[PDB]
């Protein structure tokens, strides 16, 4: 709705094409993460400042930890909860802080460690999976009462499979993919491992339907596989699908991302000097199709939102946040019920008549809702609203 | 009966069909009129993508209706 | 069906006519041709550019277009037959009607439709006849057109003059200062792409003249299909003595009949609907049920009147 | 079957020709295998960018044949195509209409 | 309301025929020097270098093109110098200043 | 007769895709041909000079990019380098 009424030509573009807005953050941004729906943008600033902008205004709506317990130094991970209520974050202050966004003055729960953090990830229940700096094992923190448990070089990035939330994937600092089966609470045996490179894996992304996977090596290449699982979470194989790279100047990659469900597009951000653009390839054929060309600085992070269908990325030198969104132009054709606009001179055919001058009971359902829009995004999902705080409004 | 297929490029084609024809028959008709293989196209009506297996009459399409043909473009 | 390629067609209120070298004329050098043939036929000068060709049609994608008969029916009783998505129209129209518009779209022409035989005038349809017999692909439609004697039309025109001189006027004085039997024609010789045609001024649409509506005395339009009449199409036929030529009145104020006034049998073609009109008694099929002269007679009469007036107007 | 090297990249300008010119023009001892492709892409981009303005001029002048005057107009009316060709002179291109303001009557 | 459309003795004071010749020459694109005098001038200048050359007929023409596109451009610059000195005439001390600033004399 | 070469047919194939109905003259075709030759020589000469300072022994797809970015003005440089890298990618993956 606002899309059903729109014409299905300028609304069904496959990816953003131009940048529209450029948020300026007073601190320096380090992590971006939309809400489960395209409602809120949870930014992690330079010095542990954590803001939540709103996409309807681009101006802040809530700064968690304003009372106490806030973060003090660069944040490294921001993971939302599928409903929208809870929000997990982790910084270089070794602490993992889960916030209930119904009382955002103070952290709801938090745990502390003995090393900086790379990333935290949600599971439901309430249990997160974390990767610690320089360590060689992940951590399962099922902190409804704050317990912590543990589970080829090191472990850098972790990610849970989308279709089978018992499967867990992890990449090593030496080239090994290692898979885990969360068949228990705090005892997990591997189900598969392998070594595809000689360099550090830096990112592990997976499509929403477990039918694809991508990997960013420290070598200037991107390895894209077509994973598949079966056999009560035992059958697991990988088939090399493609390898992407920069043929001209062999630049390195900073972050990668897929499309929504079938992952028909792969978006990557380059890292070297003179690198200001985002590449967008297909995945079936693997040929380059687009280059986002908006910013003027090395771009670190990427995030895609499929409801509003926007790409968001934070600069490195400045600290701003640029947004490339699909743009729909206003059609004068709407101003009347029969105003059809054309592009070229149409010819006119006339019947012999034109020169010669001179109950209902249709099905109506008002209480039924629509499940999917034109793009294919699932409505009716619970969209928790951050409560407005009035105390900071009177001044 | 006539239905319309509006292509992005500005062209509208006036296909002749029967309500008992399947959508697959409609894609075949768009091909045999314009030569576009049914696999490469994508048909849209009233905000809902017409599903591959079902029939024209499933969507209550009657004569002189218009509907939008977008291409699943590639390299 | 073929189109004309190098003929000046009637447009912008100008009429053309071919001529042939006549050495009896000294002031003028040429006199009117009989025709490209013996008998009367389709007048090629007043056709639409899109009107293709006794046979006429338009392609199947073309709007209403018309052709007129060459002979101008002034008075008397004339009968003929027109032989028949593709529609057509049969009727009669004055010169003011446009060749681009279907007969009966204006107030200067009266026509009938192919489907349902409805009568068309002023752009409005009529179903005066209750017979409602459909017309097939091989039917022959007769037309008997009866018009009053010239003298009564002349006196009706004189009545119009006597009203107009002061009753409708009470530069007025010039208008008040402003020949009914006498014909005065205007013709200039022109050469268009090495071909030779005569240019003559034509009439323009103006406000309808009113007083009771002007009607030709005992004027009647009768229509027959295969011997059976289908009624009288019209009675109150407009007088034309009423017919102002295109005139730059500004010019003559600043300085200070052409024998072709009447109703022409007109054939209209739409989306390929063809037909043909019959002129000569030998190929006339219902000439005796009236009891009379065919159109071809008036064709010869017009030829004679034109050549004699050409003779006299030399001096 | 053969497949022209300039058709695998969506170009119109020849790539084998540009490669032979780079090889036998004595620019360097060795020519990378993708240098001719890049150079031919840049060449056709520039020539299309100038031919487009030349056609726009020849159309806004009610002709249908690009002619040296139209190229001179297309170049000197731009702002960046003017610096790329600041030294050249286009034969039969005339000059751009311009009259100072101190000279126009009052 | 109606259908819109696109269509439906003497002595000029000194300084006006000039402003008309300027507009009629800044839009034309032909050569402004007779061809036989320039032919002979080129042939006569090339005596001081080699006695009997043959000057292929496209060489001469070529020179003429440049020889215009130089002088014309020169005059433009000199014009500014004149306008700079708060006058309208162009004097020989303007051409010399243009050629000096521009680098041709130093 | 000896066959000399030019860029006539390629300039024509580009004209017939930028303006599908216009047609070039003869002198204008020779002008476009000499323009292409001149820009070719500029770019290749700068690329050589640049692949000499660095003591490399080859003139690769990056010497050409830096040459294009030096010689071409402000905005023509970005579009030129984009078209170039697009063509090189579309060519290498085929």
């Amino acid at each position: 709705m606002n899309i059903l009424l729109q014409d299905p030509f300028a609304v069904l573009k496959e990816h953003p094409e131009k940048l529209t807005h450029t948020i300026e953050n007073p601190l320096r941004t380090e992590c971006l993460q939309f809400s489960p729906c395209g409602d809120y943008l949870a930014l992690g600033c330079a010095n542990g400042a954590l803001v939540i902008y709103d996409m309807d205004t681009f101006r802040p709506i809530c700064v968690p930890g304003n009372m106490l317990g806030a973060h003090v130094r660069p944040i490294t991970s921001i993971a939302w909860s599928p409903d929208g209520r809870l929000l997990l974050t982790s910084s270089r202050d070794w602490s993992i802080k889960l916030w209930d966004l119904s009382k955002p003055s103070k952290p709801l729960k938090e745990i502390r460690f003995d090393s900086p953090i790379w990333g935290c990830q949600w599971l439901d229940r309430r249990l997160c999976v974390a990767t610690i700096f320089e360590e060689s094992d992940a951590y399962v923190i099922d902190f409804s009462n704050d317990p912590v448990a543990s589970l080829h070089g090191y472990v850098l990035v972790c990610t849970v499979h989308t279709k089978h939330p018992n499967i867990i994937i992890v990449g090593t600092s030496k080239g090994w993919l290692d898979f885990y089966k969360f068949h228990s609470l705090y005892q997990t045996e591997c189900i598969h491992s392998l070594k595809i490179t000689s360099s550090n894996i830096k990112h592990l992304i997976v499509s929403q339907n477990g039918e694809r996977l991508a990997i960013n090596c420290s070598d200037r290449t991107i390895r894209q596989y077509e994973i598949s699982i079966d056999d009560e979470n035992s059958a697991v194989e990988l088939t090399l699908e493609h390898k992407y790279q920069d043929v001209i100047n062999k630049l390195q990659w900073n972050c990668i991302l897929f499309s929504n469900n079938t992952a028909e597009y792969l978006v990557a951000s380059t890292h070297g000097s003179s690198a200001h653009e985002l590449y967008i390839w297909e995945t079936t054929s693997g040929t380059l199709v687009r280059v986002l060309e908006g910013a003027e600085e090395e771009l670190i992070d990427i995030n895609w939102d499929f409801y509003s269908m926007s790409i968001v990325s934070n600069g490195f030198e400045s600290g701003n946040v640029y947004v490339w969104s699909v743009v729909i132009p206003p059609k004068w054709s709407a101003l009347a019920p029969d105003f059809e606009e054309v592009e070229e001179n149409v010819d006119y055919l006339e019947k012999e008549d034109e020169f010669d001058e001179v109950e209902e009971e249709i099905a109506i359902d008002l209480r039924t809702r629509e499940q999917y829009d034109v793009r294919g995004n699932n409505l009716l999902v619970e969209r928790f609203t951050i409560p407005t705080d009035y105390t900071r409004i009177i001044k | 009966m006539q239905i319309f297929v509006k292509t992005l490029t500005g062209k509208t084609i006036t296909l002749e069909v029967e309500p008992s024809d399947t959508i697959e028959n409609v894609k075949a008709k768009i091909q045999d009129k314009e030569g576009i293989p049914p696999d490469q196209q994508r048909l849209i009506f009233a905000g809902k993508q017409l599903e591959d297996g079902r029939t024209l009459s499933d969507y209550n399409i009657q004569k002189e209706s218009t509907l939008h043909l977008v291409l699943r473009l590639r390299g | 069906f073929v189109r004309t390629e190098d003929i000046p067609l009637n447009r912008r209120h100008f009429v053309y006519r071919p001529c042939s070298a006549n050495p009896f004329f000294t002031i003028l050098g040429y006199g009117c041709t009989e025709y490209p043939f013996d008998h009367s036929g389709m007048s090629v000068m007043d056709r639409s550019e899109g009107l293709s060709i006794d046979l006429v049609s338009v392609p199947d994608q073309y709007g209403w277009r018309t052709a007129r008969s060459d002979v101008c029916i002034k008075e008397g009783m004339t009968y003929w037959e027109v032989e028949v998505t593709p529609h057509l129209r049969f009727g009669v129209c004055r010169r003011e009607a446009s060749l681009e518009a279907p007969v009966g779209f204006d107030v200067y022409g009266y026509g009938i439709r192919d489907i349902s035989l409805e009568s068309i005038h002023e752009g409005k349809l009529n179903c005066v006849l209750e017979n409602g017999s459909p017309l097939k692909e091989g039917d022959k439609i007769g037309f008997l057109l009866s018009l009053p004697s010239i003298h009564t039309q002349i006196k009706q025109a004189k009545e119009f003059t006597k009203r107009r001189i002061f009753a409708l006027n009470s530069n007025k004085e010039f208008q008040r200062a402003l020949e009914y039997n006498d014909v005065v024609r205007d013709q200039i010789a022109i050469r268009y792409k090495n071909q030779l045609f005569f240019e003559a001024t034509d009439y323009v649409k103006t406000t309808k003249p009113e007083y009771d509506y002007y009607q030709l005395e005992d004027s009647y339009l009768a229509i027959f299909q295969n011997g059976k009449y289908l009624g009288k199409a019209f009675e109150n036929l407009k007088p034309l003595l009423f017919s102002e030529l295109q005139y730059n009145e500004k010019f003559y104020l600043g300085y200070w009949n052409n024998n072709k006034l009447g109703y022409y049998p007109t054939i209209s073609c739409f989306n390929g609907g063809t037909a043909r009109i019959i002129s000569e008694e030998d190929k006339l099929e219902y000439l005796d049920q009236i009891r009379v002269n065919t159109l071809d007679t008036l064709y010869k009469e017009q030829i004679a009147e034109d050549i004699v007036w050409d003779i006299i107007d030399e001096l | 079957k053969a497949k022209t090297r300039s058709s695998r990249a969506g170009l119109q300008f020849p790539v084998g020709r540009v490669h032979r010119l780079l090889r036998k023009g004595n620019y360097a001892e060795r020519v990378g295998a993708g240098a001719p492709v890049y150079l031919a892409a840049v060449l056709e981009y520039l020539t299309a960018e100038i031919l487009e303005l030349a056609g726009n001029a020849a159309r806004d002048n009610k002709k249908t044949r690009i002619i040296p005057r139209h190229l001179q107009l297309a170049v000197r009316n731009d702002e960046e195509l003017n610096k790329l060709l600041g030294r050249v002179t286009i034969a039969q291109g005339g000059v751009l209409p311009n009259i100072q303001s101190v000279l126009l009557p009052k | 309301a109606r259908t819109l459309q696109t269509a439906r003795p003497h002595r000029y004071r000194p300084g006006t025929v000039a402003l008309r010749e300027i507009r009629r020459y800044q839009k034309s694109t032909e050569l402004l020097i007779r061809k036989l005098p320039f032919q002979r001038l080129v042939r006569e200048i090339a005596q001081d270098f080699k006695t009997d050359l043959r000057f292929q007929s496209s060489a001469v023409l070529a020179l003429q093109e440049a020889s215009e596109a130089y002088l014309v451009a020169l005059f433009e610059d000199t014009n500014l110098c004149a306008i700079h000195a708060k006058r309208v005439t162009i004097l020989p001390k303007d051409i010399q200043l243009a050629r000096r600033i521009r680098g041709e004399r130093a | 007769k000896t066959r000399k070469e030019s860029y006539a047919i390629y300039v024509y194939k580009v004209l017939k895709q930028v303006h599908p109905d216009t047609g070039i003259s003869s002198k204008a075709m020779s002008i476009m041909n000499s323009f292409v030759n001149d820009v070719f020589e500029r770019i290749a000469g700068e690329a050589s000079r640049l692949a000499h300072y660095n003591k490399r022994s080859t003139i690769t797809s990056r010497e050409i990019q830096t040459a294009v970015r030096l010689l071409l003005p402000g905005e023509l440089a970005k579009h030129a380098v984009s078209e170039g890298t697009k063509a090189v990618t579309c060519y290498t993956s085929a």
